């Protein structure tokens, strides 16, 4: 179970 | 600087994080939650401290700081 890191744009 | 990171607790006690500015309007993070989960929106319910995330709370307006906690709900019936 991998890491899950997204990043959102403002 | 101005991003802080979020982890989001799905109903399967499974997690995505979302690196997010503290100023986000937290609505896209609900979009992209609930388009990874493959379902709909308004059947979920997104909660900081058990308080609902409207659309247009921003972390620093709902007091979050990095790695805070989103639970995901099933909405209610």
């Amino acid at each position: 179970a991998e890491e899950r890191i997204i990043v959102l744009s403002d | 600087g101005e991003y802080i990171k979020l982890k989001v607790i799905g109903q399967d006690s499974s997690e995505i994080h979302f690196k997010v500015k503290m100023t986000t309007h937290l609505k896209k993070l609900k979009e992209s939650y609930a388009q990874r989960q493959g379902v709909p929106m308004n059947s979920l319910r997104f909660l900081f401290e058990g308080q609902r995330i409207a659309d247009n709370h921003t972390p620093k307006e709902l007091g979050m700081e990095e790695e805070d906690v989103i639970e995901v709900y099933q909405e209610q019936t």
